[PDB]
C-alpha cells in the first residue's frame, strides 16, 4: 500500500512487459492510484511555484528534484501503455479470437484498461475499413472471414508461450516450493528434464514453463 | 503470414513431381500434364499438396539445395560455407521443409550448423569484411540487431 | 637482456594504460582486431609521442632493432586478452601511419637510412606474391640437432654448431610457419618533381597484412622505414629499398577500388530514389559528356552500352550475349577519342586499348611461358567494357580473334600443350 | 510503437532503471520534500552520511550540494581480489553488484573527484574486468542448448548488449528442434 | 508464374525495410504502387471467373471428376497467396506509417497534422483517410489523459533535467507555451528538458 512499493512494482511491471512475448494482465488497481496520485501532485507543484513568488519581495531545490523526479515518473508508465498498445496492434486478431471464444478469460474490464479497450476496437475497425476499401473488392469468398483457414494461418499467432526471456530468479523464502539442493522452483519442461531452478542465478528458459512463476512474481524479468 | 521473411520463403521452387493426372493445367496447352511429370513448384502451393490425397498428389523430390553433397560440405567447415550463393533462403526455408517431410536426421545437422555460424556471428559483433556478403538473408537481419545493440550500447558506454 | 624487457614492459604500458577519454583506443583496438581474426595493430604515433616522448626518441633512432620487440610486447599482450588460461596465436603485425613531414622521394638520399620516412607516390605495379619465414625448425645432416629457429625483422644464415660442417642445417618444410611478402614498386607523383628527367621509383616490400591492400595506380601515402639491400648485379654499391609500416590509402580510398558486390544500405536508398525519375533516362544523357557538345545519339548509345543486356544460358550450350558494339567512326574533331577516355573512366572495370595493343600489352589472350596468360585487352578487362581505336589499323592474326570473340564471348587456344577456351565477357 | 529497440532494453534505459537503486551520501547542507517514492529525509546534516535514491545524488552532486560515498566494491585493491577470483574459475563469473558496468559509466563522469586514488587505475581495472569476463562469457556461449544456459551473476549491461543474439537465436535453434518431434 | 508478381511485390516491400532499417529514418517512402497491385487484382478477378465458372460446369459436364477437386484446391491457394502478399505488404506499410504518426505528433500543441509526411499525395489517399483517422484516433488517448501526455514524446528519459538547444536557422520566437522562448537564429537556450521535448521534434532545436 506504501508509495514506494506502487513504484517498484510499476517497475516490475514495466519490466516484465518488455520482456514478454505476450500481453500481460492490465493492473488498474495500482495504475490508477497512480494516475490519481500524479494528478494530485503535478497540481501541488503547479500551486506551491505559484505561491513561491508571495514571498519574494530561495531554494528551488525541492521544486526541482520533485519536478524532475515527475518527469521520471511520468515517463515510466508513458513507456509501458505506449508498449502494450503496440502489442495490442500486434495481436488485434488473436484477442479478437480470444474474445469470441469462452474460455477462459477474455478481454473485459480487466485483460485491457478502459482506455485500451477503445485503442484496440477503433484500430481494429479502421483497419478492416482500411483494408476493405483497399484489396478486397475483389473479395475471395473463404478469404471474407480474417481467421486460420488454417494455414498459413494467420493469426492466431503470435501467442507464442516458447520464447525466450532471460530471466532473474527473486522472491520471499519460507526458509512453499523449495525442493533444495538451494532453492525453487520447478520447472518440469515438457521436452527436457528439470534443471531445476537456482535463485541467485539468472536461467534464459521458454516463456510458458514460468508463466506461473510470473503470476506469483517469484522471478523478476 | 505477414513478415516478408516467410513470404518470401515460400517463393522458391521446388522439383516436385505429380503421382496424378491434372487436366485444367494452370501454367500450357497440354491440356492435362501426364502423371510422373517433374514440375518446378514454389513451397507455398507444394506445401499442402503432399498433405491432401490415401496417396499424396505429389512425390516431394529432395531439393537440389538439401543434395547430400550438401548436407554433408555443410559438416566440414560451415563458417567459410556460403549459404547466400545456393538459395540464397536456408533457415527459413529449410525449417519448413524439415517438418514438411519430418526428416529427423538432418535436424541434428542444421543445429549444429546454426551454432557454427553464430559462434562466429558474435565475432562480428563487435566493432565486416567479406563475410557478412556470404550470409543467409534472415541470419543476415539478425546480424544488424546484434550489431546495433552493440553499436548503441558503446556509444552510451561514452558521452 | 634485461634492457628489452624495459623496453617491452614500457609497451605494454603503453597499452594497458592508454586513455583518449575515456575509452582505451588501443586496447580495444587490439580486441576488435583479434575477432575478426585480423591479427594486426595501428598504433597512431602522436599518441605515443603523447605518452613518452622516449620509445619514440628510441623507435625513430633504430627502428629496426626495436619494432620487433614491440610485436613481440603487443602479442604477449593479446596473450592476456583474446584468450585466458590456468595457441596458436601469431606475433601481430604492427601499421602505424602519422602526419610527421612529407619527405619527397628525390630528397631521400642516405642520411636519413634506418630512420622512418613518409612518403608520397604512385605505385606502378604491384610485385606476385612470396612468402618469407616466421619460424622454422631446422634439423642437422649429421647429429641431427633440432632447433627451432626464430627469424624476426627485418639476410640471416644459418648456425653451423650443434666435422660437423660447413652448414649442415636442413630446413623442415613439414613445421614452418610462413608469412607473405609484396614487392611494391613506386613512381614518385608527376606533379613534382619530374622537371626534365624521368622520376626515380625506389622498390618497397609490403608484407603480412598490407599486403594486396593496393591497387596499382592509385595514389598513397607510404611510412616504413628506409634501408638497402645487396643483390649482386660493385664496389661495394648496395641497392636502396623501402620497408613499409604501415601503408595507407589516399582519401578515401577504399570501396573504390576495391567495390565488392556489397554497398551500404543507403546507397540502395538513393538508388531507388533514382529510379523513381521520370527524367532519369534523360538526365543520364546529360551525364556522360558535360564537355562534349551534342552528337546525342551517340550520347545515349554510351549509356545503353553500359548497362549491359539480356544474357540468356539456355540449353543448349548456346548462350545469346550482352552488350551489342558501338562504332564511332568519322574525320576527326568527332571527340570520339575522347569520349572513349570518359567511357573508360565511368564504366566499372575497363580498359582503353587503342591498337594493334599497346605498348607491351597484346591486343588478344595470347600464350606466353613464365621463363622459370600473359595478358591483353580483353581477358584482364572482362566482363565489362573494353575501349578500342584505329579499330581498322589492328593486326590481322588478333583480328580473327577478335572477330571470333565478340559473338561468342569466349577466345579458344589450341597452342602446344594447353588447348583452353577463356572467357571474354567484354 | 516503441520502434527501437523494441524487444531488448536501450542501454540507456538501464541506467534509467539503475537510477532507482538508493546509495550513501554526504550532504553540505544542513519544504518538505515528500515527494513520492523517496521517504526521505528529515534535513540532511552536514559531515553525516545518509542513504537516499541515486538520480537525487546524481542531482545534487551538479550542483556540487553534496559528495557521494565511493561504493565498497568500487575500489581498485577491492577489484584486484575479484579479477583474482575471476581468472581462478573460468566456467563462473563470480559475484557481481549486477549494475557495476553502468556505475562504473556513471559515478566516473561527475563523482570522479570524490574518490581516493579514481585516476588512471580504476578505470583501468574495470575495463578490465570487463573484458575477460566478456571473452569468457563468448567461449562459455559455443556450449548453447535449448532449453538452458547458466549466466549466473552476469551484468544487466552484459544482458542488454547480447540479449537480441541469444534470444534469437535460441528462436531459430528450438524452433526446428521443439518441431521435429 | 502463376502467383509470381506477388513474390516481386513483397521483394519490393523488402526494400522499404531496408530504408527504415539503419537506415536513416527520413521516411520518404517513394510511393504506393496502385498498377502493379491492379495488375494483381486483375489476374485474381481472372481466378475467381474462372473458379465459378469451373464451379458452374462441375454442376454439368464435369460431374464430381475426382480431378476437379485439385482446381478448386489449388487455384483456391493462388487466391490465398496473392492476399498473403496482399496484406503483408499493407500492414508492412501501417507499419511504417502509425509509428510516424506517433514519434511525431508534433508536438505540444500537436496542434494539426500538416506539412508532415513528405509522401503527402504522392502516397495512396486511401491510406491518407485511414491515418487521418487514425491520429483522430489517438487524439482521444491524449483526451484520456491526465498524465499530461505528451504520451507522443519522451521515448528517451530526462538528463539531468537541464539541456542547452542551439537554435538551427528557425524563427520564430513561436515559443507561445509556458513562455515566449523569443526564437532568434544563433541562440542557445538554458532550458529544462521539459519545452525541450516538445521543440526538438519540430526542427528549430538542435544540440541536446
Amino acid at each position: 500500500v506504501s508509495p514506494q512499493q506502487d513504484f517498484s512494482d510499476l517497475m516490475k511491471s514495466w519490466k516484465n512487459e518488455r520482456c514478454s512475448p505476450e500481453l500481460l494482465p492490465y493492473p488498474h488497481q495500482l495504475m490508477k492510484r497512480l494516475l490519481n496520485r500524479i494528478s494530485m501532485q503535478s497540481q501541488l507543484i503547479e500551486n506551491i511555484s505559484m505561491g513561491f513568488l508571495d514571498m519574494q519581495n530561495e531554494s528551488k531545490l525541492p521544486l526541482l528534484c520533485m519536478e524532475t523526479e515527475l518527469e521520471r515518473l511520468k515517463f515510466v508508465i508513458r513507456s509501458y501503455i505506449r508498449c502494450r498498445l503496440s502489442k495490442i496492434d500486434k495481436f488485434s486478431l488473436y484477442l479478437r479470437q480470444l474474445n469470441e471464444d469462452e474460455n477462459s478469460l477474455i478481454s473485459l474490464t480487466d485483460l485491457l484498461s478502459k482506455d485500451e479497450i477503445k485503442y484496440h476496437d477503433t484500430h481494429s475497425l479502421i483497419w478492416l475499413k482500411l483494408v476493405n476499401d483497399s484489396i478486397l473488392k475483389y473479395m475471395p469468398e473463404e478469404l471474407q472471414a480474417i481467421n486460420d483457414t488454417e494455414g498459413s494461418v494467420n493469426m492466431i499467432d503470435e501467442p507464442d508461450w516458447n520464447k525466450f526471456v532471460f530471466i532473474h530468479v527473486n522472491g520471499p523464502p519460507d526458509g512453499e516450493n523449495e525442493f533444495g539442493k538451494p532453492c525453487y522452483t520447478v520447472t518440469i519442461p515438457d521436452l527436457k528434464e528439470e534443471v531445476e531452478l537456482t535463485i541467485g542465478s539468472i536461467y534464459v528458459m521458454r516463456y510458458e514453463v514460468i508463466r506461473d512463476l510470473l503470476r506469483d512474481d517469484k522471478v523478476a524479468l | 503470414y505477414y513478415d516478408i521473411d516467410d513470404v518470401l520463403a515460400d517463393g522458391t521452387e521446388f522439383p516436385c513431381k505429380f503421382q496424378y493426372d491434372i487436366p485444367g493445367l494452370g501454367y500450357n496447352p497440354g491440356r492435362p500434364i501426364t502423371k510422373n511429370t517433374k514440375l518446378s513448384l514454389p513451397l507455398w502451393l507444394a506445401r499442402i499438396l503432399a498433405i491432401v490425397g490415401p496417396v499424396p498428389f505429389v512425390e516431394l523430390l529432395p531439393p537440389d539445395m538439401f543434395s547430400t553433397k550438401v548436407m554433408n560440405a555443410i559438416k566440414t567447415d560451415p563458417v567459410a560455407l556460403d549459404l547466400h550463393s545456393i538459395n540464397s533462403h536456408f533457415f527459413s526455408l529449410a525449417i519448413k521443409w524439415i517438418m514438411l517431410f519430418s526428416e529427423k536426421e538432418l535436424a541434428n545437422v542444421v543445429s549444429e550448423l546454426l551454432l557454427q555460424r553464430a559462434q562466429e556471428l558474435n565475432h562480428h559483433a563487435s566493432s565486416t569484411s567479406t563475410f557478412l556478403l556470404k550470409l543467409e538473408e534472415m541470419e543476415k537481419e539478425i546480424y544488424k540487431k546484434s550489431h546495433e545493440s552493440y553499436k548503441d550500447t558503446k556509444r552510451w558506454m561514452f558521452k | 637482456d634485461d634492457d628489452n624487457t624495459e623496453i617491452i614492459k614500457s609497451f605494454k604500458n603503453f597499452i594497458l594504460e592508454f586513455r583518449l577519454d575515456s575509452q582505451f583506443i588501443y586496447r580495444d583496438q587490439l580486441r576488435n582486431n583479434i575477432l575478426v581474426k585480423n591479427y594486426s595493430l595501428t598504433v597512431n604515433m602522436e599518441h605515443l609521442i603523447g605518452y613518452n616522448e622516449d620509445i619514440y626518441k628510441k623507435l625513430s633512432d633504430e627502428p629496426s632493432d626495436i619494432i620487433p620487440l614491440f610485436e613481440t610486447a603487443i602479442t604477449q599482450v593479446a596473450k592476456r586478452i583474446s584468450i585466458l588460461s590456468r595457441n596458436s596465436l601469431p606475433t601481430f603485425q604492427l601499421i602505424l601511419n602519422s602526419n610527421a613531414n612529407q619527405i619527397p622521394l628525390r630528397d631521400l638520399d642516405s642520411e636519413h637510412v634506418s630512420k622512418i620516412v613518409r612518403l608520397s607516390g604512385i605505385i606502378i605495379s604491384t610485385s606476385v606474391l612470396s612468402s618469407r619465414a616466421t619460424y622454422l625448425s631446422i634439423m642437422c645432416r649429421n647429429c641431427r640437432h633440432t632447433t627451432s629457429i626464430t627469424i624476426n625483422n627485418f639476410t640471416v644464415s644459418l648456425p653451423r654448431s650443434c666435422n660437423c660442417g660447413p652448414d649442415p642445417y636442413i630446413i623442415i618444410h613439414e613445421s614452418s610457419k610462413f608469412i607473405d611478402q609484396q614487392f611494391l614498386k613506386l613512381q614518385e607523383i608527376p606533379e613534382l618533381v619530374p622537371v626534365g628527367e624521368m622520376p626515380r621509383n625506389l622498390t618497397m616490400t609490403c608484407d603480412r597484412y598490407l599486403t594486396n591492400k593496393v591497387i596499382p595506380g592509385t595514389r598513397v601515402t607510404i611510412v616504413g622505414i628506409y634501408s638497402i639491400y645487396n643483390s649482386k648485379n660493385g664496389v661495394a654499391i648496395r641497392t636502396p629499398y623501402i620497408k613499409i609500416l604501415g601503408i595507407q590509402s589516399d582519401v578515401e580510398t577504399s570501396s573504390i577500388w576495391n567495390s565488392v558486390t556489397m554497398f551500404t544500405e543507403e546507397e540502395e536508398e538513393e538508388f531507388l530514389q533514382l529510379s523513381r525519375n521520370p527524367k532519369l533516362y534523360e538526365i543520364l544523357t546529360n551525364s556522360i559528356a558535360p564537355s562534349i557538345f551534342g552528337n546525342e545519339d551517340i550520347k545515349k548509345a554510351i549509356v545503353c552500352l553500359l548497362m549491359g543486356g539480356s544474357k540468356k544460358i539456355l540449353p543448349d550450350g548456346m548462350r545469346l550475349r550482352g552488350d551489342i558494339n558501338v562504332l564511332l567512326l568519322g574525320d576527326p574533331g568527332t571527340a570520339k577519342s575522347q569520349l572513349l577516355k570518359f567511357v573508360e573512366k565511368v564504366s566499372p572495370i575497363a580498359v582503353y586499348t587503342s591498337g594493334k595493343g599497346s605498348s607491351a600489352a597484346g591486343l588478344t589472350a595470347s600464350v606466353q611461358r613464365d621463363p622459370m596468360l600473359e595478358g591483353g585487352a580483353m581477358v584482364l578487362a572482362d566482363g565489362g567494357v573494353v575501349c578500342i581505336d584505329e579499330f581498322d589499323k589492328m593486326r590481322d592474326e588478333d583480328r580473327v580473334a577478335i572477330h571470333e570473340a565478340m559473338e561468342q564471348q569466349t577466345i579458344s587456344i589450341a597452342k602446344a600443350g594447353i588447348t583452353t577456351v577463356l572467357n571474354s565477357r567484354t | 510503437l516503441p520502434a527501437h529497440l523494441q524487444q531488448t532494453f536501450s542501454p540507456e534505459e538501464i541506467q534509467f532503471i539503475v537510477e532507482n537503486e538508493p546509495i550513501k551520501i554526504f550532504p553540505r547542507i544542513t519544504w518538505q520534500l515528500i515527494t513520492t517514492d523517496d521517504k526521505a529525509l528529515n534535513n540532511m546534516v552536514a559531515m553525516r552520511s545518509t542513504e537516499v535514491v541515486l538520480w537525487i545524488a546524481l542531482l545534487l552532486k551538479q550542483q556540487s550540494k553534496c559528495s557521494i560515498v565511493a561504493p565498497q566494491w568500487l575500489t581498485t585493491k577491492e577489484l584486484d581480489r575479484k579479477i583474482q577470483y575471476e581468472k581462478t574459475h573460468p566456467d563462473r563469473f563470480s559475484e557481481l553488484p549486477w549494475n557495476w558496468l553502468v556505475l562504473a559509466r556513471i559515478l566516473f563522469n561527475k563523482a570522479k573527484d570524490d574518490f581516493h586514488d579514481p585516476i588512471h587505475e580504476l578505470r583501468g581495472k574495470i575495463q578490465d574486468l570487463r573484458e575477460i569476463r566478456q571473452i569468457k562469457v563468448l567461449k562459455g556461449l559455443k556450449y548453447l542448448n535449448e532449453s538452458h544456459l547458466q549466466l549466473d551473476n552476469l551484468s544487466l549491461l552484459e544482458i542488454n548488449e547480447l540479449r537480441p543474439f541469444i534470444t534469437e537465436i535460441m528462436d531459430k535453434l528450438r524452433e526446428i528442434h521443439t518441431a521435429s518431434l | 508464374m502463376y502467383g509470381d508478381l506477388g513474390n516481386k511485390l513483397v521483394l519490393e516491400a523488402k526494400r522499404t525495410k531496408q530504408l527504415y532499417a539503419r537506415s536513416n529514418q527520413d521516411v520518404n517512402l517513394p510511393m504506393y504502387h496502385e498498377d502493379i497491385i491492379r495488375n494483381i487484382l486483375k489476374e485474381v478477378s481472372n481466378l475467381r471467373k474462372n473458379t465459378e465458372y469451373l464451379k458452374e460446369q462441375q454442376q454439368l459436364g464435369m460431374l464430381d471428376d475426382k480431378v476437379a477437386k485439385c482446381q478448386y484446391f489449388v487455384t483456391l491457394l493462388c487466391m490465398e497467396r496473392n492476399k498473403r502478399c496482399l496484406l503483408a505488404y499493407q500492414r508492412l506499410r501501417t507499419d511504417i506509417l502509425d509509428s510516424m504518426a506517433w514519434n511525431n505528433n508534433g508536438l505540444d500543441l500537436m496542434s494539426s497534422i500538416t506539412f508532415s509526411q513528405q509522401d503527402t499525395n504522392n502516397l495512396s489517399h486511401q491510406e491518407q483517410e485511414y491515418l487521418k483517422e487514425y491520429c483522430d484516433l489517438i487524439t482521444d488517448l491524449k483526451s484520456g489523459d491526465l498524465v499530461d501526455i505528451d504520451l507522443s514524446g519522451s521515448l528517451v528519459p530526462p538528463s539531468d533535467a537541464f539541456i542547452d538547444v542551439r537554435v538551427l536557422k528557425d524563427a520564430g520566437e513561436i515559443q507561445t507555451e509556458y513562455g515566449v522562448f523569443n526564437l532568434i537564429k544563433d541562440s542557445q537556450f538554458f532550458v529544462q528538458q521539459s519545452d525541450v521535448e516538445r521543440l526538438i521534434q519540430q526542427g528549430y532545436l538542435q544540440l541536446i
